[PDB]
């Protein structure tokens, strides 16, 4: 009742878009 | 050999090399250890081209008569070329654009052609990964979505083009692609394949946000996944029922096929595609090592893992093609068993595969009138072991049909697809280095912005250009483009790299550079292939392209669910504006070298 492919996309696109805001603030808080 | 006026005082001068390497500890990046450099190199060369382009090319060129030319051409162009790239980047201390501009300022077209063929190959290559991510999201459910047909409006029967074709074809052509009947009409953006595209590019921007030192740990975790999942897949494939029958089809040669021009062009263009030569990414990766580094041990170790894998994947792929050709042959032959015992009313335990030809003659001798309206299917192997295994038709139609007949079938889908994803992501690591680095030596970005701004910039552009592969006709755009920008562009640049080192730079000067770095001169095997043999084989494979471009008709396959005799292949001709596209995609590149040469010589005049 929701399409299991949108849940797995929402978890995978969620762990990517927070992984870029760690790797951008690390670079800044590193140089 | 041209004397090349002013070759010195442009390159480092063989005693400045011990001094310049101790002052590059803050300007140019480094590798952490030796294993981070080997896993980055052989992860750039494996994957998505061992599964997609190799068995598609292997059936057409003699069934299994594609492994002879392949291997020979490999050992005769591949080795020499890959070894010439690891050593000219380590000495010249520069990327792809900085090496060929220090060997005469006229050969700057090679750095601009290696940048334009890394952008156009990686344009469609990151669309195949977005189709792999769509099949990974559609797992994690036990009735797999490609395992059954949907029903009609009126819930009485299946959909009309799922009943004629397979239910696996009504998940790739109509539920994933939503394909149209021609390339001349395109639909809309197809939003569910847009999300996946975004996903792919985003995941590609997370691992290469700073070039090296982020691509490092990534390479680590992605050079292991792929290698250990293939092994877990080998002991499953050989345990199948119809295996050791598509393996024999891979190794029975058709020696008549070894005397055609088109089977040596497709073998010669696969060596320069499997090995990532003429892309400029292996020169930039070797330009970070120390000067006293054995670049001959690295070139014959990487090449015997690249040759061993392309056979190791091909006996996993053909062990499940032989399993579909036994599932289909035992279902077509069970049709002939059941259609005979229903027309004459026999018990089931009397008609089998051992005496089917015995008893069908007994039925026309008994009732010659009642035997006339019966039909008997004509099917035998080597007709099921030779079918349309066209591009994007093996990982999606052949493997996903065989996975649904194993027990614990959601587990073999996830593993397989994550494996494909890894294989295809690690080859976009070095393909991003072929675009980022020569665009950073061109001085088009102001050199105070960080490295993570240019990368992101490129990504956005390519993602915005990837919209043409999400239309309804977006599979017809990926084939054509693919083939052309993957065949022509490789050969030309590969030949220009072998000529300009041994005849413009100088092979006798180049042997003094190898003796300083690794400790000795190259052997007699490296001397014959550099000067005489491999410049020639390449110069040849280049004439075979124009022999088969002419005397063939540009055809492509069409789905068309209104065409009579539907599930078999229909080939129509391209429109007339496709030469503009072909032209661009396989011209710009080549016309670039002579282009710039002319430009500079003119500036001379
Ligand atoms: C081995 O390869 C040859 C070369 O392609 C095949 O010969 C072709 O067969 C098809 C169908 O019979 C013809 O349309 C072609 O004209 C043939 N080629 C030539 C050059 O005459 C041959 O069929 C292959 N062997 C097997 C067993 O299939
Ligand atoms: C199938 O059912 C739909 C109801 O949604 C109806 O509109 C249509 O006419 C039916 N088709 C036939 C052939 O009866
Ligand atoms: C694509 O799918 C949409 C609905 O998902 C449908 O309206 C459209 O007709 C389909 N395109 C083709 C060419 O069938
Ligand atoms: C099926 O019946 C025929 C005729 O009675 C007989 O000859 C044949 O052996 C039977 N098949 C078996 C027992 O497998
Ligand atoms: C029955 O059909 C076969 C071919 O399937 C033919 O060879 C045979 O002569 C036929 N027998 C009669 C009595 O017509
Ligand atoms: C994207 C490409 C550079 C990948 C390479 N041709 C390979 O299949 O290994």
């Amino acid at each position: 009742p929701v399409s299991i492919w949108l849940i797995v996309f929402g978890v995978v696109m969620g762990v990517i878009v927070v992984g870029i805001v760690i790797l951008i603030f690390t670079g800044i808080r590193d140089r | 050999v041209l004397p090349n006026p002013g070759l010195d005082a442009r390159i480092p001068s063989l005693a400045e090399l011990e001094t310049i390497e101790q002052e590059e500890a803050s300007s140019r990046p480094k590798w952490d250890n030796k294993a981070q450099y080997m896993l980055t190199c052989l992860g750039f060369c494996v994957g998505l081209g061992n599964v997609w382009r190799f068995p598609y090319l292997c059936q057409s060129h003699g069934g299994g008569a594609f492994m002879i030319p392949f291997l020979i051409l490999l050992v005769l162009e591949g080795i020499p070329l890959l070894y010439l790239e690891f050593a000219i980047g380590q000495r010249l201390r520069r990327g792809s654009l900085g090496v060929w501009s220090s060997i005469h300022p006229a050969l700057k077209g090679l750095g601009l052609a290696s940048m334009l063929t890394s952008f156009m190959v990686g344009l469609y290559y990151n669309t195949i990964i977005s189709w792999i991510m769509w099949y990974l999201f559609n797992s994690f459910q036990e009735p797999l979505p490609w395992s059954d047909c949907p029903l009609n409006e009126n819930q009485t029967g299946y959909v009309d083009e799922c009943a004629r074709s397979s239910p696996v074809d009504y998940f790739w052509y109509r539920e994933t692609l939503n394909i149209s009947t021609s390339i001349s009409d395109s639909g809309s953006i197809q939003w569910w394949m847009l999300l996946c595209l975004a996903c792919a590019w985003s995941v590609l921007y997370m691992c290469t946000i700073r070039g090296i030192e982020t691509t490092g740990k990534a390479v680590y975790i992605t050079s292991t996944l792929p290698y250990v999942v293939l092994t877990i897949f080998l002991i499953r494939g050989l345990t199948l029922k119809g295996a050791t029958n598509g393996i024999v089809f891979l190794f029975t040669p058709n020696v008549t096929e070894l005397a055609q021009p088109d089977t040596w062009l497709d073998a010669g263009a696969q060596v320069f595609f499997s090995f990532s030569l003429a892309f400029g990414g292996l020169i930039s990766f070797s330009s970070y090592n120390s000067v006293h580094n054995n670049c001959e041990k690295d070139s014959v170790i990487v090449s015997i893992i690249n040759g061993f894998t392309s056979v190791y994947v091909a006996i996993v792929v053909y062990s499940v093609i032989g399993f579909r050709a036994t599932q289909r042959y035992d279902d077509c032959f069970s049709t002939n068993i059941l259609t005979l015992i229903n027309g004459f009313d026999l018990p089931e335990g009397n008609v089998t595969q051992e005496n089917f030809v015995d008893m069908q003659q007994r039925c026309n001798a008994s009732d010659p009138a009642a035997y006339a309206q019966l039909v008997f299917q004509t099917c035998d192997i080597n007709a099921f072991l030779s079918e349309a295994v066209e591009g994007t038709g093996l990982a999606f139609i052949v493997f996903t049909e065989a996975i649904t007949k194993m027990p614990l079938s959601p587990l073999w889908s996830v593993l397989f697809f994550i494996m494909l994803f890894c294989l295809g992501l690690s080859s976009m690591f070095g393909n991003m280095e072929g675009v980022v680095v020569p665009l950073q030596d061109l001085r088009v970005i102001p050199p105070k912005w960080p490295k993570e701004v240019l990368t992101g910039l490129i990504c956005l552009g390519t993602f915005l250009i990837g919209f043409i592969f999400t239309l309804n006709s977006g599979q017809y755009w990926l084939s054509l483009l693919d083939s052309y920008a993957g065949s022509i562009p490789l050969l030309i640049i590969a030949f220009c790299e072998m000529f300009s080192v041994v005849y413009v730079y100088g092979v006798d000067r180049f042997n003094k550079d190898i003796e300083f770095m690794i400790g000795h001169k190259p052997n007699i095997f490296w001397q014959v292939t550099w000067r005489v043999v491999s410049p020639l084989l390449m110069l040849i494979i280049f004439l075979f392209f124009f022999v088969v471009e002419v005397s063939q008709e540009l055809t492509y396959s069409i789905w068309d669910p209104g065409y009579e005799e539907f599930p078999k292949s229909q080939k129509i001709s391209y429109p007339n504006w496709v030469y503009v596209v072909v032209v661009i995609v396989a011209g710009v590149p080549s016309l670039t070298i002579p282009g710039y040469a002319i430009y500079k010589l003119i500036r001379n005049h």
